RNA sequence: GCAGUCAAGCGUUAGCGACAUUGCUUUUGAUUCUUCGAUGUCGGCUCUUCCUAUCAUACCGAAGCAGAAUUCGGUAAGCGUUGGAUUGUUCACCCACUAAUAGGGAGUCUGGGUUUAGACCGUCGUGAGACAGGUUAGUUCCUACUGAU
RNA sequence: AGAACUGGCGAUGCGGGAUGAACCGAACGUAGAGUUAAGGUGCCGGAAUACACGCUCAUCAGACACACAAAAGGUGUUAGUUCAUCUAGACAGCCGGACGGUGGCCAUGGAAGUCGGAAUCCGCUAAGGAGUGUGUAACAACUCACCGGCCGAAUGAACUA
């Protein structure tokens, strides 16, 4: 298959690929904080905003935690028994069913799962979950933010963005002489409703981040008493 | 009239629905149409293509350096920066223009067998002292049309062209009695008023005219290109 | 390189069942019945398990091994259309001149009538191609739906019927009147 | 065509005072022991120069198949010059015995490169043993557990220049 | 073109060299009033035939194309491409009307002229003699097609 | 252009090259038998519509005094060289992150990264460009440079015939 083969649209950009030196240097951050703190924490993060977690980071600052790939992570730590950097850490890797997200610290459990129950965060839909709450989107002049606010002070939506809403969002909208409008209202979401993709970008296009997303952790592991326990907290 | 209010009209309107999806269909298509006119674009068209494309091509492979180049990261004084910038002959051994149909036969008369006229088909310069005798005499003739006052002079310094009036003839190889007829003949060294360069010399006697060699061929082209013998 | 063998999956409901003889494919289901002829492309089918059917070539080439994954994928289009059902809908705004259409009953053939389109005085007739059904789409202003079994014949229907409004000689940025398709989906919805 | 793998062997012919020079070996395949021989002096001549006159051949031996029963996979090595100079290719073919390997990659080496029996000179030829050895696709297609597949479209010559029966493929 | 410049590649592998690139290449729509020895017979009438490197009509396409109308790439030879004008040479330019009044080859009735007619003015020579010009006088059924027995 | 040198025509029949006064072969009386050089073995044209390895879709390919419009170009085909990605999950496909000082500094009614332009920092990490684009009066709105969630076994880049 010389010719005809799949073409290309790379782009000039002020960035490159770490390549798998970045790979090798979180293996090494990850066998360190190992045996550099007594405790280590797993973190599922499959989904989370890049703000939310650089203020985690902070409040804790000495608390530092390593994150990955989740296949690197799990062969830092171990994932059979003669592989394991430390006895039993297996079982800490086997539970890491999403992304770590490995926290490594000194407080005891109680601080730790505290932190953890005590903190939330607004988030957008994340489809696949139950539906927030409702929304219709009212007729007339539409706005940026969905009309579930005081739309007498909310500009209206920019022109930009009707395509957008015919296409991307999929929601069948016309074109009028000043603002967005539809003939009808168009619901896009109802209580406990498992939302779509569409929906969630509408949502997030609208600003209802009526979701909130808390930190998620399976277990932990102890240095000394080399002890995984599942603790889980919903 | 009515200045460029076709935006306002679009952003009323908005982007007809089947432009965006019409416009990246083409897109897609563009490289099909590009790759199948490969093969079309016969004769007197396939070269221009194919040129237009090489074209493209160096020009994305230096865009592509200068970005690779740039990733990775003669004095002059204070009111000239920031402006624009074995004694052989250059070309021994030239061409041997032979004798031949160079010197043109016009045939004179009514009836056609006494011409015994030969006109010059190469460049020539003879300058004021032209004063072409009667009509009799005319044994050669050097047209008008092919007569040179000013050639193209330009030396390996600053690359620098200047048009100057021709002084004079001195060496013309190959039967000098060219150099008499005062024809260029390229491979001729003639005189030219080098004045507007200004050089000068040691001693402070400023030079204003220096020997050149005449580089192109002006019987072949409608520009006369020399080169100082500096 | 000449790949001796190459083949692929093709995943049948059990709502519906396929008999492939010498290459005229019949398709049954609840959505009615439809049926495609294969004999030009000259390739095999062969069955494996009664909701799996494989496509095999031997000793193909290139050229030939891209009909297979073409023939898979029609074949998979015919299925879900037999089952899932494909809809179309073809959304039309007009700037000044109100288009006016209607399904005329003119010699059974029910050809698709276009009326007042940019003022034009001539009348615009586009047929309607068999096994899709033409509906108007009520409660979209504007708007009609094209419905059936066969995606090739739905979509051919459409782009003559946006086609036929084409507009010459005018720049397109400034004229907005015309036939342009809204979405691409099935029947059902929720299915 | 129908090669034959002779054993050519040099000594360098003795010059005064050093009797028994040393002796170099070559295995080559040729249709006849004189063009086994040429090859021979060609190759020497290249390695380190020999002249025919200064040299003469010790002895030719045909080798025979090892074992010309058993199909096995062979990694040869190819080097030619056409239309470009010298560069080096790998090809691998599988075949019953080496002769017929060898044969094998001359025809497919004559069709594709168009290359001659001159400019084509074999580097080496190594048989294989096991799995992960080859590297190509089209060798590894017969490795496959219980291959199958059937021959379509299958002719056969008409003896006669008409037949009744309106032949068909069998099929 | 000349002399460089960057240097995709080949290099004895110090030199070459594709594409770009700098200097010739009245900055205030000013006016150059410029149009410089074509030594040759061709020039113009009608009709037919062939090409497209096509002017209109036809086809569709890209445009600050909003229309009118305009700039241009491409398909297309189907049918059209008219009329006056100089000569103190018509190696060519003007303007009536149309949608346009496209470019060539295959030469084939008429007029300059290509040639000895006879003469003249001046050139050149002691002269016959011929011209750097020029004027006058001029004479050049065999085969194939269309109808019929 | 010019020199010495070799062969044929010159003075020449014969087979083939559609035909060529310079090509390939070839030691010219009259006949018979058998084997060849050159050309071939679908018909004119006497001889396999012979075997076997592959290529060739060509809008007038290809069978062309081999001579140059000939250098590249084809998301056309067949075969090969080098460098990296790799089950510390190969390429490609669906979803999220794409931060914080910041709305950098001078230009200034607007340049929040995408009308001007100098460097392009430090804090920060799995990763973030004082920005690649689409589009806005002004951000805003969306994509990748780069990373992760699913997949699921070889892939991407430059060259040669």
């Amino acid at each position: 298959m010389p010719r005809s083969k799949r073409s290309k649209l790379v782009t000039l950009a002020q960035t490159d690929k770490k390549g798998r030196e970045n790979k090798e240097r979180i293996f090494d951050e990850v066998r360190e904080a190992l045996d550099t703190y007594r405790y280590v924490w797993v973190l599922h993060l499959d989904d989370v905003r890049t703000p939310v977690l650089q203020e985690i980071r902070t409040s804790w600052a000495g608390s530092k935690l390593i994150m990955g790939k989740r296949k690197v992570l799990q062969k830092a730590l171990g994932e059979k028994r003669e592989e394991e950097y430390k006895e039993n850490l297996y079982q800490l890797s086997k539970l890491c069913s999403g992304v770590t997200g490995l926290l490594f610290t000194d407080e005891d459990v109680n601080t730790v799962k505290e932190y953890f129950k005590s903190y939330v965060r607004s988030d957008y839909s994340r489809p696949n979950t139950k539906a927030p709450l409702t929304f219709t989107i009212p007729e007339g002049i539409v706005y940026s933010r969905g009309g579930q606010i005081p739309a007498e002070e909310d500009v209206p939506m920019i022109h930009s963005l009707e395509p957008t809403m015919r296409n991307k969002f999929e929601i069948p909208t016309k074109i009028k002489a000043g603002k967005i409008t539809i003939d009808s209202p168009y619901l896009v979401c109802t209580e406990g409703e498992k939302l779509d993709v569409r929906q969630a970008l509408i949502l997030k296009q609208f600003g209802i981040a009526a979701s909130e997303f808390k930190v998620k952790v399976s277990a932990y592991y102890d240095n000394d008493s080399s002890t995984v326990e599942s603790t889980n907290i919903n | 009239p009515q200045n460029d209010y076709i935006e306002r009209h679009i952003k009323q309107h908005g982007k007809r629905l089947d432009h965006e999806e019409r416009k990246r269909k083409r897109e897609a298509r563009e490289s099909h149409k590009i790759s199948e006119r490969a093969q079309k674009l016969t004769g007197w068209k396939g070269k221009q293509f194919a040129k237009k494309r090489y074209a493209e091509k160096v020009s994305m492979r230096k865009k592509i350096k200068a970005h690779e180049q740039s990733k990775v990261k003669d004095a002059l004084p204070t009111y000239l920066l920031d402006r624009e910038q074995k004694f052989s002959v250059p070309l021994p051994k030239v061409r041997g223009i032979s004798e031949e149909e160079m010197f043109k036969v016009i045939k004179t008369g009514k009836s056609r067998s006494k011409s015994w006229k030969r006109m010059i088909t190469k460049h020539t310069f003879v300058g004021e002292g032209f004063t072409r005798r009667p009509v009799k005499m005319e044994r050669i003739i050097r047209p008008s049309a092919l007569r040179q006052k000013k050639a193209n002079v330009t030396h390996p310094e600053l690359g620098v062209t200047v048009f100057l009036p021709i002084l004079a003839v001195k060496k013309n190889p190959q039967s000098p009695m060219y150099t008499q007829l005062g024809v260029l003949t390229k491979g001729t060294i003639i005189e030219v008023n080098v004045s507007e360069l200004g050089m000068v010399t040691a001693g402070g006697k400023v030079v204003w005219g220096k020997y050149a060699q005449v580089t192109n061929e002006p019987d072949r082209d409608g520009c006369v290109n020399a080169v100082l013998l500096v | 390189m000449k790949y001796i063998q190459t083949e692929q999956q093709i995943e049948v409901p059990e709502g519906v069942t396929v008999s492939i003889k010498s290459r005229i494919v019949k398709v049954v289901g609840p959505r009615g019945t439809l049926t495609k002829n294969l004999k030009h492309i000259d390739v095999t089918f062969t069955k494996v398990n009664n909701q799996l059917i494989k496509v095999a070539v031997h000793n193909g080439g290139r050229k030939h091994v891209a009909a297979l994954r073409t023939v898979k994928s029609l074949v998979d289009n015919m299925i879900t259309g037999v089952t899932k059902g494909y809809k179309y809908k073809m959304r039309y705004v007009y700037a000044h001149f109100p288009i006016n259409v209607n399904i005329v009953e003119k010699d059974g053939a029910k050809f698709i009538e276009v009326r007042n389109f940019l003022g034009d005085k001539k009348i615009r007739n586009v047929p309607v191609r068999d096994g899709v059904t033409i509906e108007f789409s009520t409660n979209v202003k504007d708007e009609i739906v094209l419905s059936g079994n066969s995606v090739e014949d739905v979509s051919q229907n459409a782009a003559d019927l946006q086609q036929i409004c084409r507009v010459r000689n005018k720049d397109i940025r400034k004229f907005l009147d015309g036939i342009y398709v809204s979405h691409k989906g099935f029947i059902t919805e929720d299915l | 065509a129908h090669f034959k793998e002779y054993q050519v062997i040099g000594r360098r012919l003795p010059t005064e005072s050093v009797p028994e020079p040393k002796l170099f070996r070559m295995r080559i395949f040729a249709s006849n022991e004189v063009i086994a021989k040429s090859r021979y002096w060609y190759f020497l001549q290249k390695l380190h120069k020999v002249k025919k006159a200064s040299g003469e051949i010790v002895s030719i031996n045909q080798i025979n198949e090892a074992h010309p029963t058993k199909v096995k996979n062979f990694g040869v090595w190819v080097r030619y010059d056409s239309r470009s100079g010298t560069h080096n290719m790998y090809k691998e073919i599988r075949d019953v015995s080496r002769v017929a390997a060898v044969e094998t990659l001359y025809q497919d080496m004559a069709a594709r490169h168009r290359a001659r029996f001159r400019s084509i000179h074999i580097l080496k030829v190594a048989e294989i043993e096991k799995t992960a050895d080859v590297k190509r696709q089209y060798v590894k297609q017969f490795l496959t557990k219980d291959l199958k597949f059937p021959l379509p479209h299958r002719v056969q010559k008409s003896t006669k220049t008409f037949s009744y029966k309106r032949p068909s493929t069998f099929y």
